């Protein structure tokens, strides 16, 4: 068993427009194995309803989920995906990049 | 529609 | 008819000490999911997860909750086998995975059929395209094969994959006429972002496109890149559409040489756009 790291990209379902709501996307691919945990933050505090597709796979075997939330995005406002998985030695963090 | 795997490996 | 495929994807994971392995599969329709089996719940059901689907009769989903129930069992002992077959050290979470189901072009026939394994998140047997043979991906594998050829069961997915699954391929893209087969087309775009005193970087945006298959790459003056390209994956709105980018670090004063190309089924023409 060969563990394959999590490729993480966090971004809106639509173009960005501060104070215009909006869902901000943490769409997690490529690893193995699938026990995964993904959670979104904003401004550093736990999102609490967050919802996630069911995991499935691609072609490649490699598992995939996507976790999602309602945001408004602001210009002070931040917010970032955080995963924990086995093939990493920590939990890893990316911040929404309205430029990403 | 689901197909079940006819065998054991 | 246009190409469309009917495709599950399976999953078992072991969790020794703690209860029976989780089981999921779930069916797409092209890019579109439309049903699932969770293990993870009081009274597991096969379930619809597309809107399409919700007026399919109760007879549908007691006899797919059947498939998915007996299909449930069988992954259970083959964690066992495969575990017992490699020689692995007990306790330990293990996967075994199934994909499967049929592709077609522009008739009712069989473009393509599947019906591939994988233990551990990789190959451990799979049907051969002439749906009469198996590729076993190791030594491990060959005992399976041999007992799949002595059993015939090359004939029993053959019969699924050229029937069966054509046949529901057919009636769920009818159910679901309406989301199934169209094609939204991306709509393009490039921004420009400072990066040093020497140059920036120009990303060539791709939004709200169906299907998911898409080109998109950058050129200097008619040719592809002698240069690095940051290409992301495809990756899903939430909305049933897709978005993808293509970033190129440029010297300052010379944006105007590079041009982001978009091909998609979707498109009259190829785009081509210029800061």
């Amino acid at each position: 068993m060969i563990q394959k790291t999590p490729q993480i990209q966090v971004y809106s379902r639509h173009p960005p427009e501060n104070g215009k709501p909006n869902i901000l996307n943490c769409y997690v691919t490529q690893f193995h194995p699938p026990h995964i945990e993904i959670q979104m933050l904003k401004n550093g505090k736990k999102i609490p309803k967050v919802e996630m597709s069911d995991m499935s796979f691609s072609k490649d075997w490699s598992f995939y989920i996507l976790a999602h939330t309602e945001f408004t995005p602001t210009e002070t406002d931040t917010y970032a995906c955080r995963v924990k998985h086995d093939s990493m030695a920590e939990p890893k963090t990316v911040y929404w990049d309205r430029d990403m | 529609k689901y197909l079940q795997v006819a065998s054991h490996v | 008819m246009g190409p469309h495929s009917l495709r599950y994807f399976v999953t078992a994971v072991s969790r020794p000490g703690l209860g029976e392995p989780r089981f999921i599969a779930v069916g797409y329709v092209d890019d579109t999911q439309f049903v699932r089996f969770d293990s993870d719940a009081d009274n597991p059901r096969f379930e619809p997860r597309a809107p399409w689907m919700e007026q399919e009769g109760p007879e549908y989903w007691e006899e797919q909750t059947q498939r998915a129930k007996s299909d449930e069992q069988w992954f259970r002992v083959s964690l066992r086998t495969a575990q017992r077959y490699y020689n692995q050290s007990k306790g330990g979470s293990h996967t075994f995975q199934r994909m499967f189901g049929c592709d077609v072009g522009s008739d009712w026939r069989l473009l393509r059929g599947y019906q591939q394994f994988a233990y551990d998140g990789r190959d451990y047997i799979a049907l051969n395209e002439d749906l009469k043979t198996w590729t076993a991906a190791d030594t491990a594998a060959l005992i399976t094969r041999r007992k799949w050829e002595q059993a015939g069961d090359a004939e029993y997915y053959r019969a699924y994959l050229e029937g069966e699954c054509v046949e529901w391929l057919r009636r769920y893209l009818e159910l679901g006429n309406e989301t199934l087969l169209r094609t939204d087309s991306p709509k393009a775009h490039v921004t420009y972002h400072p990066r040093s005193q020497v140059d920036v970087t120009l990303r060539c945006w791709a939004l709200g496109f169906y299907p998911a298959d898409i080109t998109l790459t950058w050129q200097l003056n008619g040719e592809d890149l002698t240069q690095d390209m940051e290409l992301v994956e495809t990756r899903p709105a939430g909305d049933g559409t897709f978005q993808k980018w293509a970033a190129v670090v440029v010297p300052l004063g010379k944006e105007q040489n590079y041009t982001c190309h978009v091909h998609h089924k979707g498109l009259p023409e190829p785009l081509t756009l210029r800061w």
